[PDB]
Protein backbone atom coordinates (compact mmCIF):
# COMPACT_ATOMS: atom_id res chain seq x y z
CA UNK A 1 0.00 0.00 0.00
CA UNK A 2 1.38 3.28 1.06
CA UNK A 3 5.16 2.36 0.87
CA UNK A 4 4.41 1.26 -3.16
CA UNK A 5 6.02 3.89 -4.36
CA UNK A 6 9.04 4.15 -2.33
CA UNK A 7 12.56 2.49 -3.45
CA UNK A 8 13.52 -0.36 -1.72
CA UNK A 9 16.66 1.12 -0.60
CA UNK A 10 15.24 4.25 0.53
CA UNK A 11 12.72 2.41 2.81
CA UNK A 12 15.80 0.67 4.37
CA UNK A 13 17.46 4.20 4.49
CA UNK A 14 14.20 5.34 6.65
CA UNK A 15 13.93 2.05 8.56
CA UNK A 16 17.27 2.98 9.67
CA UNK A 17 16.57 6.87 10.80
CA UNK A 18 13.31 5.86 12.05
CA UNK A 19 15.26 3.74 14.81
CA UNK A 20 17.92 6.55 15.64
CA UNK A 21 14.31 8.74 16.27
CA UNK A 22 13.31 5.55 18.29
CA UNK A 23 10.23 6.03 15.85
CA UNK A 24 9.19 2.12 15.84
CA UNK A 25 6.08 2.41 14.33
CA UNK A 26 7.31 4.50 11.09
CA UNK A 27 10.33 1.57 11.43
CA UNK A 28 7.90 -1.06 11.22
CA UNK A 29 5.83 0.37 8.27
CA UNK A 30 9.29 0.94 6.41
CA UNK A 31 10.28 -2.73 6.88
CA UNK A 32 6.83 -4.02 6.28
CA UNK A 33 7.18 -1.95 2.45
CA UNK A 34 10.76 -3.06 2.22
CA UNK A 35 9.51 -7.16 2.47
CA UNK A 36 6.34 -6.24 0.24
CA UNK A 37 8.88 -5.45 -2.41
CA UNK A 38 9.38 -9.09 -2.59
CA UNK A 39 13.13 -9.42 -2.67
CA UNK A 40 14.56 -11.87 0.21
CA UNK A 41 16.20 -10.01 3.19
CA UNK A 42 19.77 -9.85 4.44
CA UNK A 43 20.67 -10.16 8.08
CA UNK A 44 20.73 -6.61 8.81
CA UNK A 45 17.42 -6.33 7.19
CA UNK A 46 15.90 -9.19 8.63
CA UNK A 47 17.36 -7.66 12.28
CA UNK A 48 15.57 -4.24 11.11
CA UNK A 49 12.04 -5.96 10.83
CA UNK A 50 12.32 -7.59 13.91
CA UNK A 51 13.64 -4.62 15.73
CA UNK A 52 10.75 -2.87 14.63
CA UNK A 53 7.83 -5.06 15.26
CA UNK A 54 9.39 -6.50 18.21
CA UNK A 55 9.08 -2.32 19.90
CA UNK A 56 5.69 -2.39 18.53
CA UNK A 57 4.47 -5.40 20.16
CA UNK A 58 6.44 -4.85 23.04
CA UNK A 59 5.30 -1.45 23.93
CA UNK A 60 1.56 -3.17 22.95
CA UNK A 61 2.32 -6.02 25.63
CA UNK A 62 3.11 -3.76 28.45
CA UNK A 63 -0.13 -1.69 27.89
CA UNK A 64 -2.21 -4.70 27.87
CA UNK A 65 -0.74 -6.68 30.75
CA UNK A 66 -1.22 -2.98 32.72
CA UNK A 67 -4.88 -3.20 31.23
CA UNK A 68 -5.39 -6.54 32.07
CA UNK A 69 -4.55 -6.06 35.78
CA UNK A 70 -6.73 -3.37 36.11
CA UNK A 71 -9.33 -5.22 35.10
CA UNK A 72 -9.11 -8.55 37.21
CA UNK A 73 -8.63 -6.20 40.03
CA UNK A 74 -12.13 -5.03 38.95
CA UNK A 75 -13.43 -8.08 39.06
CA UNK A 76 -12.67 -9.13 42.25
CA UNK A 77 -15.24 -9.60 44.79
CA UNK A 78 -16.06 -6.50 46.98
CA UNK A 79 -15.05 -4.40 44.06
CA UNK A 80 -17.63 -1.79 42.55
CA UNK A 81 -18.75 -2.08 39.05
CA UNK A 82 -17.00 0.64 37.35
CA UNK A 83 -18.60 -0.06 33.78
CA UNK A 84 -17.49 -1.60 30.56
CA UNK A 85 -14.94 0.97 29.88
CA UNK A 86 -11.63 -1.22 31.48
CA UNK A 87 -12.64 -4.14 29.35
CA UNK A 88 -13.35 -2.14 26.27
CA UNK A 89 -10.19 -0.28 26.27
CA UNK A 90 -8.12 -3.78 27.23
CA UNK A 91 -10.33 -5.05 24.36
CA UNK A 92 -8.63 -1.87 22.02
CA UNK A 93 -5.24 -2.52 22.59
CA UNK A 94 -5.36 -6.24 22.82
CA UNK A 95 -7.07 -6.20 18.99
CA UNK A 96 -4.33 -3.62 17.61
CA UNK A 97 -1.67 -6.22 19.41
CA UNK A 98 -3.51 -9.22 17.38
CA UNK A 99 -3.75 -7.23 14.29
CA UNK A 100 0.47 -6.65 14.80
CA UNK A 101 0.51 -10.09 15.17
CA UNK A 102 -1.02 -10.76 12.16
CA UNK A 103 0.51 -8.70 10.08
CA UNK A 104 3.79 -10.06 11.16
CA UNK A 105 2.69 -13.53 10.60
CA UNK A 106 1.32 -12.52 7.30
CA UNK A 107 4.72 -11.22 6.09
CA UNK A 108 6.70 -14.44 7.42
CA UNK A 109 3.76 -16.66 4.83
CA UNK A 110 4.17 -14.19 2.40
CA UNK A 111 6.72 -15.22 0.94
CA UNK A 112 9.67 -14.57 3.46
CA UNK A 113 9.61 -18.54 4.79
CA UNK A 114 8.91 -20.53 1.74
CA UNK A 115 11.92 -18.20 -0.18
CA UNK A 116 14.36 -18.74 2.85
CA UNK A 117 16.86 -21.48 2.33
CA UNK A 118 19.47 -21.40 4.01
CA UNK A 119 19.82 -22.44 7.73
CA UNK A 120 20.25 -18.51 9.20
CA UNK A 121 17.30 -17.21 7.14
CA UNK A 122 14.82 -20.06 7.39
CA UNK A 123 15.70 -20.20 11.16
CA UNK A 124 15.40 -16.42 12.34
CA UNK A 125 11.89 -16.76 10.13
CA UNK A 126 10.58 -20.18 12.10
CA UNK A 127 11.50 -18.27 15.40
CA UNK A 128 9.75 -15.23 14.75
CA UNK A 129 6.91 -17.10 13.44
CA UNK A 130 6.79 -19.03 16.85
CA UNK A 131 7.61 -15.65 18.51
CA UNK A 132 4.25 -13.77 17.36
CA UNK A 133 2.32 -16.47 17.74
CA UNK A 134 3.21 -16.81 21.77
CA UNK A 135 2.16 -13.13 21.67
CA UNK A 136 -1.13 -14.00 20.36
CA UNK A 137 -1.25 -16.92 23.21
CA UNK A 138 -0.59 -14.54 25.30
CA UNK A 139 -4.37 -12.48 24.96
CA UNK A 140 -6.06 -15.86 23.98
CA UNK A 141 -8.66 -17.42 25.96
CA UNK A 142 -10.38 -21.23 25.75
CA UNK A 143 -9.84 -23.49 22.65
CA UNK A 144 -8.76 -20.95 20.25
CA UNK A 145 -5.50 -20.22 23.08
CA UNK A 146 -5.00 -24.01 22.03
CA UNK A 147 -4.82 -23.68 18.38
CA UNK A 148 -2.40 -20.85 19.04
CA UNK A 149 -0.46 -22.50 21.18
CA UNK A 150 0.06 -25.30 18.73
CA UNK A 151 1.00 -23.24 16.20
CA UNK A 152 3.77 -21.41 17.77
CA UNK A 153 4.96 -24.62 19.04
CA UNK A 154 5.28 -26.38 15.48
CA UNK A 155 7.45 -22.99 14.34
CA UNK A 156 9.70 -23.30 17.12
CA UNK A 157 9.91 -26.97 16.55
CA UNK A 158 10.74 -26.46 12.94
CA UNK A 159 13.22 -23.81 13.71
CA UNK A 160 14.86 -26.02 16.71
CA UNK A 161 15.46 -29.10 14.37
CA UNK A 162 17.12 -27.08 11.53
CA UNK A 163 19.19 -25.27 13.77
CA UNK A 164 20.38 -28.36 15.34
CA UNK A 165 21.57 -29.94 12.26
CA UNK A 166 22.58 -26.85 10.78
CA UNK A 167 24.03 -24.38 13.32
CA UNK A 168 26.97 -24.51 15.87
CA UNK A 169 25.21 -24.64 19.19
CA UNK A 170 26.93 -20.99 19.89
CA UNK A 171 24.91 -19.56 17.00
CA UNK A 172 22.85 -16.38 18.40
CA UNK A 173 19.68 -17.34 16.53
CA UNK A 174 20.22 -21.12 17.72
CA UNK A 175 20.55 -19.91 21.24
CA UNK A 176 18.06 -16.91 20.77
CA UNK A 177 15.67 -19.96 19.33
CA UNK A 178 16.25 -21.54 22.28
CA UNK A 179 15.68 -19.07 25.03
CA UNK A 180 12.77 -18.15 23.42
CA UNK A 181 10.94 -21.68 23.37
CA UNK A 182 12.11 -22.13 26.83
CA UNK A 183 10.07 -18.80 27.49
CA UNK A 184 7.13 -20.76 25.59
CA UNK A 185 7.44 -23.78 27.95
CA UNK A 186 7.99 -22.43 30.70
CA UNK A 187 4.97 -19.19 30.57
CA UNK A 188 2.39 -20.36 28.05
CA UNK A 189 2.77 -24.48 27.61
CA UNK A 190 2.50 -24.67 31.75
CA UNK A 191 5.79 -26.99 30.78
CA UNK A 192 8.13 -25.21 33.68
CA UNK A 193 9.89 -28.79 33.79
CA UNK A 194 10.89 -28.79 29.61
CA UNK A 195 11.60 -25.64 30.11
CA UNK A 196 14.30 -25.94 32.72
CA UNK A 197 15.61 -28.73 30.68
CA UNK A 198 15.79 -27.13 27.22
CA UNK A 199 17.31 -24.07 29.01
CA UNK A 200 20.24 -26.23 30.64
CA UNK A 201 21.01 -28.43 27.85
CA UNK A 202 21.37 -25.02 25.41
CA UNK A 203 23.35 -23.68 27.94
CA UNK A 204 25.90 -26.32 28.66
CA UNK A 205 26.78 -26.99 24.86
CA UNK A 206 27.17 -23.63 24.31
CA UNK A 207 29.42 -23.47 27.34
CA UNK A 208 31.52 -26.26 25.31
CA UNK A 209 31.88 -24.29 21.85
CA UNK A 210 32.61 -21.17 23.35
CA UNK A 211 36.19 -22.19 22.78
CA UNK A 212 35.68 -22.24 18.93
CA UNK A 213 35.18 -18.21 18.70
CA UNK A 214 36.09 -14.96 18.41
CA UNK A 215 36.02 -12.42 20.67
CA UNK A 216 32.87 -10.78 19.00
CA UNK A 217 31.24 -13.97 18.71
CA UNK A 218 31.78 -14.72 22.04
CA UNK A 219 30.31 -12.07 23.42
CA UNK A 220 27.11 -11.96 21.09
CA UNK A 221 26.61 -16.22 22.78
CA UNK A 222 27.76 -15.41 26.19
CA UNK A 223 24.99 -12.75 26.49
CA UNK A 224 22.02 -14.80 25.66
CA UNK A 225 23.38 -17.79 27.45
CA UNK A 226 23.43 -15.25 30.68
CA UNK A 227 19.68 -14.80 29.51
CA UNK A 228 18.90 -18.71 29.75
CA UNK A 229 21.28 -18.57 33.35
CA UNK A 230 18.76 -15.44 34.86
CA UNK A 231 15.74 -17.55 33.60
CA UNK A 232 17.18 -20.71 35.55
CA UNK A 233 18.07 -18.74 38.79
CA UNK A 234 14.34 -17.62 38.17
CA UNK A 235 12.59 -20.78 37.36
CA UNK A 236 14.41 -22.97 40.21
CA UNK B 1 8.37 -12.81 34.28
CA UNK B 2 11.00 -14.61 31.83
CA UNK B 3 13.32 -13.22 29.71
CA UNK B 4 13.29 -13.42 25.86
CA UNK B 5 15.98 -12.72 23.37
CA UNK B 6 16.36 -8.62 23.21
CA UNK B 7 16.66 -6.71 20.62
CA UNK B 8 19.97 -5.96 18.88
CA UNK C 1 -15.49 12.57 15.03
CA UNK C 2 -14.36 8.79 16.42
CA UNK C 3 -14.99 9.88 20.42
CA UNK C 4 -18.64 10.97 19.11
CA UNK C 5 -20.27 8.81 20.31
CA UNK C 6 -18.87 8.01 23.75
CA UNK C 7 -19.98 9.37 26.78
CA UNK C 8 -17.80 12.21 27.98
CA UNK C 9 -16.93 10.57 32.06
CA UNK C 10 -16.02 7.71 29.18
CA UNK C 11 -13.53 9.32 27.64
CA UNK C 12 -12.22 10.85 30.81
CA UNK C 13 -11.79 7.39 32.50
CA UNK C 14 -10.59 5.99 29.38
CA UNK C 15 -7.61 8.39 29.21
CA UNK C 16 -6.95 7.76 33.00
CA UNK C 17 -6.23 4.21 32.23
CA UNK C 18 -4.10 4.94 28.57
CA UNK C 19 -2.13 7.33 31.44
CA UNK C 20 -1.10 3.79 33.49
CA UNK C 21 -0.72 1.89 30.66
CA UNK C 22 1.70 4.79 28.34
CA UNK C 23 -0.80 5.00 25.45
CA UNK C 24 -0.45 8.73 25.19
CA UNK C 25 -1.65 9.10 21.98
CA UNK C 26 -4.82 7.14 23.04
CA UNK C 27 -4.95 9.32 25.83
CA UNK C 28 -5.23 12.24 23.48
CA UNK C 29 -7.29 11.28 21.34
CA UNK C 30 -9.89 10.23 24.23
CA UNK C 31 -8.82 13.89 25.47
CA UNK C 32 -9.91 15.67 22.44
CA UNK C 33 -12.90 13.64 22.09
CA UNK C 34 -13.73 15.47 25.99
CA UNK C 35 -13.18 18.47 25.11
CA UNK C 36 -15.13 18.08 21.72
CA UNK C 37 -18.47 17.81 24.13
CA UNK C 38 -17.89 21.19 24.64
CA UNK C 39 -18.45 21.46 28.71
CA UNK C 40 -15.74 23.53 30.40
CA UNK C 41 -13.06 21.15 31.85
CA UNK C 42 -11.90 20.97 35.48
CA UNK C 43 -8.45 20.90 37.24
CA UNK C 44 -8.24 17.25 36.63
CA UNK C 45 -9.37 17.25 33.29
CA UNK C 46 -6.79 20.09 32.05
CA UNK C 47 -4.33 18.11 33.51
CA UNK C 48 -5.20 15.26 31.32
CA UNK C 49 -5.15 16.93 28.23
CA UNK C 50 -2.35 18.32 28.82
CA UNK C 51 -0.50 15.14 30.21
CA UNK C 52 -1.17 13.51 27.10
CA UNK C 53 -0.39 16.01 24.44
CA UNK C 54 2.76 17.18 26.01
CA UNK C 55 4.05 13.09 25.35
CA UNK C 56 2.86 12.78 21.73
CA UNK C 57 4.18 15.99 21.13
CA UNK C 58 7.60 15.68 22.92
CA UNK C 59 8.06 12.22 21.66
CA UNK C 60 7.77 14.39 18.04
CA UNK C 61 10.23 17.05 19.44
CA UNK C 62 12.96 14.43 19.85
CA UNK C 63 12.79 12.63 16.77
CA UNK C 64 12.69 15.97 15.13
CA UNK C 65 15.94 16.84 16.73
CA UNK C 66 17.84 13.30 16.29
CA UNK C 67 16.76 13.88 12.48
CA UNK C 68 17.28 17.31 12.33
CA UNK C 69 20.67 16.90 13.41
CA UNK C 70 21.48 13.87 11.00
CA UNK C 71 20.25 16.12 8.17
CA UNK C 72 22.87 19.04 9.22
CA UNK C 73 25.69 16.83 9.21
CA UNK C 74 24.63 15.24 6.03
CA UNK C 75 24.71 18.92 4.61
CA UNK C 76 28.52 19.79 5.89
CA UNK C 77 31.42 20.20 3.77
CA UNK C 78 33.10 16.81 2.52
CA UNK C 79 29.61 14.77 3.22
CA UNK C 80 28.82 12.33 1.53
CA UNK C 81 25.01 12.86 -0.34
CA UNK C 82 23.15 10.52 0.54
CA UNK C 83 19.80 11.20 -1.46
CA UNK C 84 16.55 12.98 -0.53
CA UNK C 85 15.86 10.18 2.22
CA UNK C 86 16.96 12.37 5.54
CA UNK C 87 14.86 15.61 4.42
CA UNK C 88 11.98 13.41 3.35
CA UNK C 89 11.80 11.45 6.65
CA UNK C 90 12.84 14.79 8.31
CA UNK C 91 9.79 16.93 6.66
CA UNK C 92 7.33 13.62 7.78
CA UNK C 93 8.26 13.98 11.54
CA UNK C 94 7.50 17.55 11.33
CA UNK C 95 4.47 17.49 9.34
CA UNK C 96 3.34 14.73 12.31
CA UNK C 97 4.44 17.16 14.84
CA UNK C 98 2.97 20.64 13.44
CA UNK C 99 -0.55 18.79 12.98
CA UNK C 100 -0.62 18.24 16.43
CA UNK C 101 0.36 21.37 17.61
CA UNK C 102 -2.39 22.75 14.86
CA UNK C 103 -5.05 20.45 17.00
CA UNK C 104 -4.19 21.47 20.33
CA UNK C 105 -4.16 24.84 19.33
CA UNK C 106 -7.50 24.49 17.47
CA UNK C 107 -8.92 22.94 20.80
CA UNK C 108 -7.91 25.99 22.37
CA UNK C 109 -9.57 28.69 19.68
CA UNK C 110 -12.92 26.48 19.87
CA UNK C 111 -13.73 27.12 22.41
CA UNK C 112 -11.68 26.58 25.45
CA UNK C 113 -9.88 29.63 26.04
CA UNK C 114 -12.82 31.71 25.13
CA UNK C 115 -15.26 29.66 27.73
CA UNK C 116 -12.54 30.13 30.60
CA UNK C 117 -13.17 32.95 33.26
CA UNK C 118 -11.10 31.77 36.21
CA UNK C 119 -7.61 32.83 36.22
CA UNK C 120 -6.56 29.41 36.88
CA UNK C 121 -8.00 28.25 33.63
CA UNK C 122 -7.81 30.67 31.32
CA UNK C 123 -4.01 30.99 32.36
CA UNK C 124 -3.78 27.29 32.19
CA UNK C 125 -5.20 27.76 28.50
CA UNK C 126 -2.94 30.52 27.59
CA UNK C 127 0.17 28.69 28.58
CA UNK C 128 -0.49 25.96 26.63
CA UNK C 129 -1.50 28.47 23.67
CA UNK C 130 2.34 29.94 24.15
CA UNK C 131 3.48 26.58 24.57
CA UNK C 132 2.33 25.03 21.34
CA UNK C 133 3.22 28.19 19.34
CA UNK C 134 6.47 27.49 20.77
CA UNK C 135 6.65 23.84 19.53
CA UNK C 136 5.86 24.94 16.21
CA UNK C 137 8.38 27.80 16.38
CA UNK C 138 11.58 25.39 16.71
CA UNK C 139 10.98 23.39 13.58
CA UNK C 140 9.83 27.05 11.98
CA UNK C 141 12.29 29.08 9.45
CA UNK C 142 12.28 32.11 7.83
CA UNK C 143 9.38 35.03 7.91
CA UNK C 144 6.99 32.58 9.21
CA UNK C 145 9.24 31.81 12.15
CA UNK C 146 8.30 35.86 12.79
CA UNK C 147 4.77 35.33 13.15
CA UNK C 148 4.72 32.10 14.82
CA UNK C 149 6.90 33.64 17.86
CA UNK C 150 4.54 36.61 17.88
CA UNK C 151 1.90 34.22 18.49
CA UNK C 152 3.49 32.41 21.12
CA UNK C 153 4.88 35.53 22.75
CA UNK C 154 1.22 36.90 22.73
CA UNK C 155 -0.32 34.44 24.49
CA UNK C 156 1.94 33.75 27.03
CA UNK C 157 2.00 37.33 27.57
CA UNK C 158 -1.67 37.61 28.30
CA UNK C 159 -1.55 34.77 30.36
CA UNK C 160 1.56 36.24 32.22
CA UNK C 161 -0.86 39.99 32.60
CA UNK C 162 -3.22 37.56 34.22
CA UNK C 163 -1.15 35.47 36.94
CA UNK C 164 0.37 38.19 38.32
CA UNK C 165 -3.20 40.51 38.84
CA UNK C 166 -4.94 37.04 40.10
CA UNK C 167 -2.40 34.56 41.26
CA UNK C 168 -0.21 34.78 44.22
CA UNK C 169 3.67 33.93 42.98
CA UNK C 170 3.68 30.95 44.28
CA UNK C 171 0.90 29.24 42.07
CA UNK C 172 2.27 26.40 40.32
CA UNK C 173 0.32 27.39 36.79
CA UNK C 174 1.87 30.96 37.10
CA UNK C 175 5.59 29.67 37.94
CA UNK C 176 5.17 27.20 35.05
CA UNK C 177 3.92 29.76 33.11
CA UNK C 178 7.43 32.11 34.00
CA UNK C 179 9.59 29.05 33.42
CA UNK C 180 8.19 28.53 30.45
CA UNK C 181 8.08 32.14 29.07
CA UNK C 182 11.81 32.57 30.07
CA UNK C 183 12.28 29.57 27.83
CA UNK C 184 11.16 31.00 25.12
CA UNK C 185 12.86 34.26 25.26
CA UNK C 186 16.32 32.00 25.67
CA UNK C 187 15.59 29.44 22.94
CA UNK C 188 13.61 30.62 20.93
CA UNK C 189 13.21 34.39 20.93
CA UNK C 190 16.68 34.59 21.24
CA UNK C 191 16.57 37.24 24.38
CA UNK C 192 18.90 35.20 26.60
CA UNK C 193 18.87 38.75 29.43
CA UNK C 194 15.03 38.48 29.66
CA UNK C 195 14.98 34.94 30.10
CA UNK C 196 17.62 35.40 32.62
CA UNK C 197 15.61 38.07 34.57
CA UNK C 198 12.28 36.67 34.09
CA UNK C 199 13.59 33.65 35.86
CA UNK C 200 15.03 35.66 38.19
CA UNK C 201 12.29 38.15 39.68
CA UNK C 202 10.03 35.00 39.39
CA UNK C 203 12.52 32.80 41.76
CA UNK C 204 12.51 35.49 43.85
CA UNK C 205 9.04 36.53 44.65
CA UNK C 206 7.93 33.18 45.14
CA UNK C 207 10.49 32.41 47.42
CA UNK C 208 9.71 35.12 49.40
CA UNK C 209 5.74 34.00 49.61
CA UNK C 210 6.89 30.19 50.34
CA UNK C 211 5.62 31.13 54.06
CA UNK C 212 1.96 31.01 53.03
CA UNK C 213 2.38 27.52 52.25
CA UNK C 214 0.96 24.38 53.11
CA UNK C 215 3.54 21.43 52.79
CA UNK C 216 2.02 19.87 49.83
CA UNK C 217 1.64 23.64 48.29
CA UNK C 218 4.96 23.83 49.58
CA UNK C 219 6.50 21.14 47.35
CA UNK C 220 5.01 22.01 44.11
CA UNK C 221 6.26 25.49 44.06
CA UNK C 222 9.69 25.01 45.11
CA UNK C 223 10.02 22.19 42.52
CA UNK C 224 9.26 24.51 39.88
CA UNK C 225 11.96 26.79 41.63
CA UNK C 226 14.38 24.56 40.88
CA UNK C 227 13.72 24.38 37.61
CA UNK C 228 14.30 28.25 37.27
CA UNK C 229 17.48 27.98 39.53
CA UNK C 230 18.66 25.02 37.11
CA UNK C 231 17.68 27.27 33.92
CA UNK C 232 19.84 30.12 35.54
CA UNK C 233 22.85 28.20 36.23
CA UNK C 234 22.90 27.03 32.64
CA UNK C 235 22.27 30.40 31.35
CA UNK C 236 25.34 32.05 33.13
CA UNK D 1 19.04 22.43 26.15
CA UNK D 2 16.43 24.67 28.74
CA UNK D 3 13.95 22.82 30.85
CA UNK D 4 10.39 23.53 30.56
CA UNK D 5 7.60 21.92 32.81
CA UNK D 6 7.48 18.94 33.33
CA UNK D 7 4.07 17.00 33.02
CA UNK D 8 2.23 15.68 36.26
S1 LIG E 1 22.02 -12.33 11.01
C1 LIG E 1 20.35 -11.89 11.57
C2 LIG E 1 20.28 -10.48 12.13
N1 LIG E 1 21.04 -10.31 13.36
C3 LIG E 1 20.64 -10.61 14.61
O1 LIG E 1 19.47 -10.94 14.83
C4 LIG E 1 21.65 -10.57 15.73
C5 LIG E 1 21.43 -9.10 16.19
C6 LIG E 1 22.07 -8.59 17.49
N2 LIG E 1 22.09 -9.63 18.51
C7 LIG E 1 21.62 -9.49 19.77
O2 LIG E 1 21.14 -8.44 20.15
C8 LIG E 1 21.61 -10.66 20.73
C9 LIG E 1 23.02 -10.97 21.23
C10 LIG E 1 20.66 -10.40 21.89
O3 LIG E 1 21.16 -11.96 20.24
C11 LIG E 1 20.08 -12.22 19.44
C12 LIG E 1 19.23 -11.22 19.00
C13 LIG E 1 18.18 -11.53 18.17
C14 LIG E 1 17.98 -12.83 17.79
CL1 LIG E 1 16.66 -13.19 16.73
C15 LIG E 1 18.81 -13.84 18.22
C16 LIG E 1 19.87 -13.53 19.05
C17 LIG E 1 22.69 -10.84 17.95
C18 LIG E 1 21.71 -11.46 16.95
S1 LIG F 1 -5.27 22.78 38.34
C1 LIG F 1 -4.62 22.40 36.69
C2 LIG F 1 -4.13 20.96 36.57
N1 LIG F 1 -2.98 20.69 37.41
C3 LIG F 1 -1.69 20.93 37.12
O1 LIG F 1 -1.36 21.31 35.99
C4 LIG F 1 -0.65 20.77 38.20
C5 LIG F 1 -0.25 19.29 37.92
C6 LIG F 1 0.97 18.67 38.63
N2 LIG F 1 2.04 19.65 38.79
C7 LIG F 1 3.32 19.46 38.39
O2 LIG F 1 3.68 18.41 37.88
C8 LIG F 1 4.34 20.57 38.52
C9 LIG F 1 4.75 20.77 39.98
C10 LIG F 1 5.55 20.29 37.64
O3 LIG F 1 3.96 21.91 38.11
C11 LIG F 1 3.26 22.28 37.00
C12 LIG F 1 2.82 21.35 36.07
C13 LIG F 1 2.09 21.77 34.97
C14 LIG F 1 1.80 23.10 34.83
CL1 LIG F 1 0.86 23.60 33.45
C15 LIG F 1 2.22 24.04 35.74
C16 LIG F 1 2.95 23.62 36.84
C17 LIG F 1 1.50 20.85 39.41
C18 LIG F 1 0.61 21.58 38.40
CL1 LIG G 1 -11.99 1.90 23.98
CL1 LIG H 1 9.37 9.70 4.54
MG1 LIG I 1 13.24 -0.06 -7.48
MG1 LIG J 1 -18.42 -0.23 47.81
MG1 LIG K 1 -10.53 -9.89 22.27
MG1 LIG L 1 -23.72 12.13 27.56
MG1 LIG M 1 33.69 10.77 -0.04
MG1 LIG N 1 8.21 21.48 6.59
Amino acid sequence: GAMGSMERASLIQKAKLAEQAERYEDMAAFMKGAVEKGEELSCEERNLLSVAYKNVVGGQRAAWRVLSSIEQKSNEEGSEEKGPEVREYREKVETELQGVCDTVLGLLDSHLIKEAGDAESRVFYLKMKGDYYRYLAEVATGDDKKRIIDSARSAYQEAMDISKKEMPPTNPIRLGLALNFSVFHYEIANSPEEAISLAKTTFDEAMADLHTLSEDSYKDSTLIMQLLRDNLTLWT
Amino acid sequence: RSTSTPNV
